[PDB]
RNA sequence: AAAAAUGUUC
RNA sequence: CCGAGGGUAGGGCCCGUGACUGGGGCGAAGUCGUAACAAGGUAGCUGUACCGGAAGGUGCGGCUGGAU
RNA sequence: UGGGAGAGGGUGGUGGAAUUCCCGGAGUAGCGGUGAAAUGCGCAGAUACCGGGAGGAACGCCGAUGGCGAAGGCAGCCACCUGGUCCACCCGUGACGCUGAGGCGCGAAAGCGUGGGGAGCAAACCGGAUUAGAUACCCGGGUAGUCCACGCCCUAAACG
RNA sequence: CGAUGUCGGCUCGUCGCAUCCUGGGGCUGAAGAAGGUCCCAAGGGUUGGGCUGUUCGCCCAUUAAAGCGGCACGCGAGCUG
RNA sequence: GAAUGCCGGCAUGAGUAACGAUAAAGAGGGUGAGAAUCCCUCUCGCCGUAAGCCCAAGGGUUCCUACGCAAUGGUCGUCAGCGUAGGGUUAGGCGGGACCUAAGGUGAAGCCGAAAGGCGUAGCCGAAGGGCAGCCGGUUAAUAUUCCGGCCCUUCCCGCAGGUGCGAUGGGGGGACGCUCUAGGCUAGGGGGACCGGAGCCAUGGACGAGCCCGGCCAGAAGCGCAGGGUGGGAGGUAGGCAAAUCCGCCUCCCAACAAGCUCUGCGUGGUGGGGAAGCCCGGGUGACAACCCCCCGAAGCCAGGGAGCCAAGAAAAGCCUCUAAGCACAACCUGCGGGAACCCGUACCGCAAACCGACACAGGUGGGCGGGUGCAAGAGCACUCAGGCGCGCGGGAGAACCCUCGCCAAGGAACUCUGCAAGUUGGCCCCGUAACUUCGGGAGAAGGGGUGCUCCCUGGGGUGAUGAGCCCCGGGGAGCCGCAGUGAACAGGCUCUGGCGACUGUUUACCAAAAACACAGCUCUCUGCGAACUCGUAAGAGGAGGUAUAGGGAGCGACGCUUGCCCGGUGCCGGAAGGUCAAGGGGAGGGGUGCAAGCCCCGAACCGAAGCCCCGGUGAACGGCGGCCGUAACUAUAACGGUCCUAAGGUAGCGAAAUUCCUUGUCGGGUAAGUUCCGACCUGCACGAAAAGCGUAACGACCGGAGCGCUGUCUCGGCGAGGGACCCGGUGAAAUUGAACUGGCCGUGAAGAUGCGGCCUACCCGUGGCAGGACGAAAAGACCCCGUGGAGCUUUACUGCAGCC
RNA sequence: GAGCUAGCCCUGGCCAGGGUGAAGCUGGGGUGAGACCCAGUGGAGGCCCGAACCGGUGGGGGAUGCAAACCCCUCGGAUGA
């Protein structure tokens, strides 16, 4: 339920922020937090290697849990749920019935104080953990593993799901967030339910300035650098592309395929994406 | 305004300083070049 | 289950 | 002190007029097509939407004020 | 008070038929389409047939000249929440009634916003015909939209 | 071409005369007035404004008149730009 | 003898410009060979959120003294940051190290690279971050939280006593955190006092006064008081914190719950030690047995790790506490007391600057803290002023032009000009008041207007305190006084209407462009299934991202509103197990060389054989493209209409003489006296047009236009005045430039613009202040142009390679 | 060679004073319940004015400079990209 502002200045007009209403707690656990190494896009050679990237908000990184099939047949309550900087999903914070406790990305509907669990015999419940073949056909799932005992690696943003759609095999058929048909191994952990946060995406930044504080530097045209800069350089006032739209090093940028063609997981994925 | 030079001790020898030369091919063919040269001083003088 | 428009004035 | 009024400034209503522009009305026998009236030759009409020299056409839904 | 009838309304779920796309088999020179054709599709293996799958939308028979709602309108099936309504007994209240400028709410379709979704259908648009022309009818495609959520719009041959 | 700074304006002038005005004439299809035209004449004078960078030009209001040219299309070791 | 030659020396310009902020000087006395310039005193002026003070960096003896004045000092010099000599920097507590980590760096393990080297987990290093024990005063010519005095504290070592399962680099807790706003109580700092102390003063008309002037504190251990921070207690279970754990984490139960208790800081008090002015006398002494008190104002600082709200969600590690492991429980640890022990480095001086960065004693640049008083709404603003520091290291005169900076101006009032450039105007606060339009915030400080000092009188509420006085803080009403003028000085918007462009705050060519350019939220296309795409690297390894399609890359467009048409023939891209072409390789008909030969060797056809291209389709918010000619209407005119040729398709909505219109100052309309500009229209649009977006859009703009009001020295049209220069004198004394010069005008001539030739004319010798027409004046071996088989940046369907990719 | 300059990383520091007055909260009104209306409180913002500070708009001076980019007047940002 994304929070409108009224247009008190230009920029709050537009300006929508989240409304924070499932989060419990505004202050991470001690014991999960550590120090978030800002890099500002530059690789260990020094280099900016993504370009656009820096002076964002100092953030701590929270530590979350992408195999819950470390703690089989322990519950745990669900003790808060928390903002998280590094994600676009809040996070769940639970205590282990063990007195462990460990943070898991928050699924949509999933209520502070009730009980999940990870496992084949768990509940097919919202934020319970089981191997992708225990959970029944036409099941929405998260936070799915790609390989086994791998970390939990599709649907983790706000909002998304995997979908299974059917079985073959050692291996279960999902529909990604994408929409990609692809083949992931049945042993797979994957939390049932989609990421809260739905409305994550209709969030209107607003202003320059906020961009900034989420570490986004200014993007800069192709079209207002010089021939020495970019593909799209240089022209008497303005121009168009005059070639093949291009990125910085050359290579088109309008429907040219990247993917390797020879890529082991070709044979993994039913269909490529939708739309 | 602001000038060139902006003299700062520890930058001095972190950056052209006899530890710093000797640890790189090129400051150590420096510190030879200024060496058969004759030079009184291989590196610059600074205080600490 | 219709091929095919139009028509000077009191 | 108030005070005719005069002055400076800013408003509201009304009227006349204005390059040009929009349709409207009318104008015995102009130009294009033939939409409607017979099932008017694709039944019509309708609110709406898009489109087309133009009447109109098409979609969606509605009405019979439709033939057999 | 005790009963009844009903596509009344909202939410969630769920069932089968059909169209489409995909996958497998099998299979050959056409298919499709019309007034007749052409466009289109098809030996790069289409159509037709079988199995599997994905998806969305609409609910055949019952079905009616029937039912319900104030109207717009409402049709598989299940459950939940809920409105209106008729009937019997003649129990209670004791005119508390009727209408209603404003106000408020509801309000088919189409349209609009933000999302989702998207099979079939299909304004726009393309192409094939027809034609003097054919910015149409008829044909092969096809985007909005049609569907869902929320919010707008507030129109009508909103008619008995 | 081991540099002669380019239009326009400003400032300062100075010269020419194919004279715009002013002085003097002849001819007139010169009645007068006022014109036309040619001749002599460079002494002095030749306005303020709107437009446009403009020169020029058009326009407004005047004027005796609102001359045309040369001076490195005078004049940036004077200014503007 | 020439090379804008090289080096040096010396000329010229020239006693010329200049002598570095216009804050400012004058006199007396001294010193001395010599004095505007040094010392002293008096007077005067300037800074005072500094031009004062204290830190840090940088500098490196510049510090203090004694003796000096050749050079340095833009003059002088007896002075000095200068020459010589001597002296000076004193710490367990300040800063840094013997502590900790941050980025980063480095790096046992490990990985990679022709070599050199590149990486890399731990670890180590790495500070202005964390952590940690000293405050006040006195003293030196020069150092002082450093010496001394007072009062305190830290750790290390040993011992004594008491208490305890002690013990760690291991577990855990804590350390430990943002931004904005902010409570209470304090302190720093300040103001006042009719109270306390003080040497005095009574002037020039008055005042012996509740007069004036001056000062009225500082540090402090325990205890205590005030204010705050931190913190539940117990029990039971336990599978988690990579061994263990009595700790912590999880569950239960009893009690406690604004508390209290325990603890830690702040502040106050506090034994005690200090300080202590004006004035006077020569840094000192007196004052002085100085007093040391009350009220108010009051932090941004302190209690602090306080509170609240927000989204962008806000280091680490040690110290410290706790838990147990080896071990050890004669130990060890904890607490208390005692004695001993406590190292290396810095410490001078400058430090918004004459000592640092700018070649200079350079009007520039340089982080942190303190920064007093009064008045002005507030403040670090502004004026003045304290403390303190300065008058800027050439002076004296004169009183021209001209220039700078400044003041004023009759009448006019933009007539100036490319343009109101510039300069006026406006200007704070309080009150009244405020339009189109709008995205309902705005526009808005719209516009415009009134008010503003001082005196007296009455009264309202606030803080403090006590509920009162006093002090202090917001006001309200009535009556008056004066001036040209009351925000009387200083600081402080001119305004309106209307287009263009860009939504907006932002960003930019350091040093000629701040814009309409870049950026921007937002929109679309596109790539990307995660060992992602993409980027950097030979690689390793990174970035992406400790992210996962609501995400990440690329590209265009650029808030928002309304929209974004038709062309897929070409080019791109995407799809297409057929067909065609296609390399190596396979294949090996068939030839060939050779040899007596077995054989060895070469050639080699069909045929199989990738991507790529061909080929078939899709695709525009991919590259891109969106016609011609002729005719036609009951007037002319013009064509809704037709004919035909071509196209892949022929430019749709909207806009249009435009940031685009050649002709052009188009035509018409508005505004003006007059309008190549401007605004509104028209549309035969040379050559708009729909994300290189089309058309609009409130708000915003040191952007670019047009108009009006206000006001002006912009101007008609200049005048006067000020100061700093220019001028004279004393001091010091450059520069570029310079073939040599005894260097005139005209008309000619001359390589075509002559001081230098001819002819004529003019002209005594030499300067000074001035002006710039000439010396084709200076400066820069023309930056335009061409030339060179010179160079470089950039492009591509130029050529040819290479990376990368298939 | 990043002691200038450009970006980023780490860790610190700075931003006088005044103006506007978003959400929220409270109370009242409102209704079947609502939306909402109002008042008070609240103190939001690449909000407003304006020093420090960061700038460098227009003009003037400067031009063998005080300065190889300075000075004066003016002007932009000043809780934020
Ligand atoms: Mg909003
Ligand atoms: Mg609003
Ligand atoms: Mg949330
Ligand atoms: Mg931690
Ligand atoms: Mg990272
Ligand atoms: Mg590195
Ligand atoms: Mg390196
Ligand atoms: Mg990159
Ligand atoms: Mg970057
Ligand atoms: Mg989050
Ligand atoms: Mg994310
Ligand atoms: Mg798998
Ligand atoms: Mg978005
Ligand atoms: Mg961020
Ligand atoms: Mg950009
Ligand atoms: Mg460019
Ligand atoms: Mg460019
Ligand atoms: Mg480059
Ligand atoms: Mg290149
Ligand atoms: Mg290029
Ligand atoms: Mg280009
Ligand atoms: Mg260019
Ligand atoms: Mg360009
Ligand atoms: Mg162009
Ligand atoms: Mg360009
Ligand atoms: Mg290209
Ligand atoms: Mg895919
Ligand atoms: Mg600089
Ligand atoms: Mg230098
Ligand atoms: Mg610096
Ligand atoms: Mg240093
Ligand atoms: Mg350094
Ligand atoms: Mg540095
Ligand atoms: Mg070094
Ligand atoms: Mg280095
Ligand atoms: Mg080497
Ligand atoms: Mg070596
Ligand atoms: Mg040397
Ligand atoms: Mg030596
Ligand atoms: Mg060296
Ligand atoms: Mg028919
Ligand atoms: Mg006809
Ligand atoms: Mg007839
Ligand atoms: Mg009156
Ligand atoms: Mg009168
Ligand atoms: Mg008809
Ligand atoms: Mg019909
Ligand atoms: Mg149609
Ligand atoms: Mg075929
Ligand atoms: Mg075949
Ligand atoms: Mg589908
Ligand atoms: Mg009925
Ligand atoms: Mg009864
Ligand atoms: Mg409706
Ligand atoms: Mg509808
Ligand atoms: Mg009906
Ligand atoms: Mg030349
Ligand atoms: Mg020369
Ligand atoms: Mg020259
Ligand atoms: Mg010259
Ligand atoms: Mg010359
Ligand atoms: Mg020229
Ligand atoms: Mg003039
Ligand atoms: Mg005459
Ligand atoms: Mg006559
Ligand atoms: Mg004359
Ligand atoms: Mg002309
Ligand atoms: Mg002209
Ligand atoms: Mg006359
Ligand atoms: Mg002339
Ligand atoms: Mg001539
Ligand atoms: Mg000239
Ligand atoms: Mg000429
Ligand atoms: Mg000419
Ligand atoms: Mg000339
Ligand atoms: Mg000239
Ligand atoms: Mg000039
Ligand atoms: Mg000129
Ligand atoms: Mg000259
Ligand atoms: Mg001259
Ligand atoms: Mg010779
Ligand atoms: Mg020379
Ligand atoms: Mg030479
Ligand atoms: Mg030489
Ligand atoms: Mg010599
Ligand atoms: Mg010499
Ligand atoms: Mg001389
Ligand atoms: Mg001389
Ligand atoms: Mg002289
Ligand atoms: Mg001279
Ligand atoms: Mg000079
Ligand atoms: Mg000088
Ligand atoms: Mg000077
Ligand atoms: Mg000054
Ligand atoms: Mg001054
Ligand atoms: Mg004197
Ligand atoms: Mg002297
Ligand atoms: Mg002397
Ligand atoms: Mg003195
Ligand atoms: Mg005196
Ligand atoms: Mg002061
Ligand atoms: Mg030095
Ligand atoms: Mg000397
Ligand atoms: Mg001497
Ligand atoms: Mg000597
Ligand atoms: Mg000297
Ligand atoms: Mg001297
Ligand atoms: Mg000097
Ligand atoms: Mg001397
Ligand atoms: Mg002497
Ligand atoms: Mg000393
Ligand atoms: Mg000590
Ligand atoms: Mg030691
Ligand atoms: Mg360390
Ligand atoms: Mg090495
Ligand atoms: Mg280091
Ligand atoms: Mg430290
Ligand atoms: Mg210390
Ligand atoms: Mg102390
Ligand atoms: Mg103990
Ligand atoms: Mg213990
Ligand atoms: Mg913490
Ligand atoms: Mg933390
Ligand atoms: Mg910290
Ligand atoms: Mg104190
Ligand atoms: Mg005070
Ligand atoms: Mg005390
Ligand atoms: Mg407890
Ligand atoms: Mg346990
Ligand atoms: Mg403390
Ligand atoms: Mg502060
Ligand atoms: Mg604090
Ligand atoms: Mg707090
Ligand atoms: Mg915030
Ligand atoms: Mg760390
Ligand atoms: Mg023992
Ligand atoms: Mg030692
Ligand atoms: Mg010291
Ligand atoms: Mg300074
Ligand atoms: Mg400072
Ligand atoms: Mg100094
Ligand atoms: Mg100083
Ligand atoms: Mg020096
Ligand atoms: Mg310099
Ligand atoms: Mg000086
Ligand atoms: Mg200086
Ligand atoms: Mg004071
Ligand atoms: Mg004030
Ligand atoms: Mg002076
Ligand atoms: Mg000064
Ligand atoms: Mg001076
Ligand atoms: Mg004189
Ligand atoms: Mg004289
Ligand atoms: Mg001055
Ligand atoms: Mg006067
Ligand atoms: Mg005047
Ligand atoms: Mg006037
Ligand atoms: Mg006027
Ligand atoms: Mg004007
Ligand atoms: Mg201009
Ligand atoms: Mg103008
Ligand atoms: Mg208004
Ligand atoms: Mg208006
Ligand atoms: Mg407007
Ligand atoms: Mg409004
Ligand atoms: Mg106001
Ligand atoms: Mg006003
Ligand atoms: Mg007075
Ligand atoms: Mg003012
Ligand atoms: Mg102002
Ligand atoms: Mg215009
Ligand atoms: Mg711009
Ligand atoms: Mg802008
Ligand atoms: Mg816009
Ligand atoms: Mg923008
Ligand atoms: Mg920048
Ligand atoms: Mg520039
Ligand atoms: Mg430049
Ligand atoms: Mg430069
Ligand atoms: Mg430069
Ligand atoms: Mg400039
Ligand atoms: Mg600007
Ligand atoms: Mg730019
Ligand atoms: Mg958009
Ligand atoms: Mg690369
Ligand atoms: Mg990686
Ligand atoms: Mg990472
Ligand atoms: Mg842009
Ligand atoms: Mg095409
Ligand atoms: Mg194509
Ligand atoms: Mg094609
Ligand atoms: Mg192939
Ligand atoms: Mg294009
Ligand atoms: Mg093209
Ligand atoms: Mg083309
Ligand atoms: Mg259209
Ligand atoms: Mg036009
Ligand atoms: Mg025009
Ligand atoms: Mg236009
Ligand atoms: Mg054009
Ligand atoms: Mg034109
Ligand atoms: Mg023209
Ligand atoms: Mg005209
Ligand atoms: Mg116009
Ligand atoms: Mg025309
Ligand atoms: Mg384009
Ligand atoms: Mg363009
Ligand atoms: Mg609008
Ligand atoms: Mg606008
Ligand atoms: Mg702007
Ligand atoms: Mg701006
Ligand atoms: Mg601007
Ligand atoms: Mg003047
Ligand atoms: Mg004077
Ligand atoms: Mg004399
Ligand atoms: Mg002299
Ligand atoms: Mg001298
Ligand atoms: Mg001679
Ligand atoms: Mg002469
Ligand atoms: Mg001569
Ligand atoms: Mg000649
Ligand atoms: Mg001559
Ligand atoms: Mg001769
Ligand atoms: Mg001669
Ligand atoms: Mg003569
Ligand atoms: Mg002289
Ligand atoms: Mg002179
Ligand atoms: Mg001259
Ligand atoms: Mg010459
Ligand atoms: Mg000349
Ligand atoms: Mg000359
Ligand atoms: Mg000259
Ligand atoms: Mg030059
Ligand atoms: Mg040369
Ligand atoms: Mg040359
Ligand atoms: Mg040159
Ligand atoms: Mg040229
Ligand atoms: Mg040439
Ligand atoms: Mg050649
Ligand atoms: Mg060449
Ligand atoms: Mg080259
Ligand atoms: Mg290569
Ligand atoms: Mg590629
Ligand atoms: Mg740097
Ligand atoms: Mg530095
Ligand atoms: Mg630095
Ligand atoms: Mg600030
Ligand atoms: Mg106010
Ligand atoms: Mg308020
Ligand atoms: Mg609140
Ligand atoms: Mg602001
Ligand atoms: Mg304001
Ligand atoms: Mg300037
Ligand atoms: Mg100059
Ligand atoms: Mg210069
Ligand atoms: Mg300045
Ligand atoms: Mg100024
Ligand atoms: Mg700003
Ligand atoms: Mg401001
Ligand atoms: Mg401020």
């Amino acid at each position: 339920a994304v929070k409108k502002f009224k247009p008190y200045t230009p920029s709050r007009r537009f300006m929508t922020v989240a409304d924070f209403s499932e989060i419990t707690k505004t202050e991470p656990e001690k014991s999960l937090v550590k120090p978030l190494k800002k890099t500002g896009g530059r690789n260990n050679q020094g280099r900016i290697t993504v370009r656009f990237r820096g002076g964002g908000h100092k953030r701590l990184y929270r530590i979350i849990d992408f195999k819950r099939w470390d703690k089989v047949g322990i519950p745990a309550k669900v003790a808060a749920i928390e903002y998280d900087p590094n994600r676009s999903a809040r996070i769940a914070l639970l205590h282990y019935v063990d007195g462990e406790k460990r943070y898991i990305i928050a699924p949509d509907g999933l209520q502070v104080g009730q009980q999940v669990v990870a496992g084949p015999d768990a509940p097919i419940q919202v934020g319970n953990a089981l191997p992708l073949r225990f959970i029944p056909v036409g099941t929405v799932v998260h936070a799915v593993e790609l390989e086994p005992k791998k970390g939990a690696k599709l649907a983790r943003a706000a909002g998304t799901s995997a979908q299974i759609q059917g079985r073959e095999g050692d291996y279960v058929i999902l529909r990604l967030p994408s929409g990609e048909l692809r083949k992931v191994h049945g042993e797979c952990y994957a939390t049932v339910g989609a990421v809260g946060n739905a409305d994550h995406k209709n969030i209107v930044l607003g202003k320059a300035g906020r961009s900034r504080w989420l570490g986004r530097r200014p993007h800069v045209r192709g079209a207002a650098m010089n021939p020495v800069d970019h593909p799209h350089g240089g022209g008497e006032g303005r121009a168009p592309r005059g070639r093949p739209p291009a990125s910085p090093w050359g290579w088109q940028t309008k429907g040219l395929k990247t993917r390797k063609r020879r890529k082991p997981s070709s044979r993994f994925i039913i269909a490529r994406r939708k739309k | 305004m602001k000038r060139t030079w902006q003299p700062n001790r520890r930058k001095r020898a972190k950056t052209h300083g006899f530890r710093a030369r000797m640890r790189t091919p090129g400051g150590r063919k420096v510190l030879k070049r200024r060496r058969q040269k004759g030079r009184w001083r291989l590196t610059p003088a600074v205080r600490k």
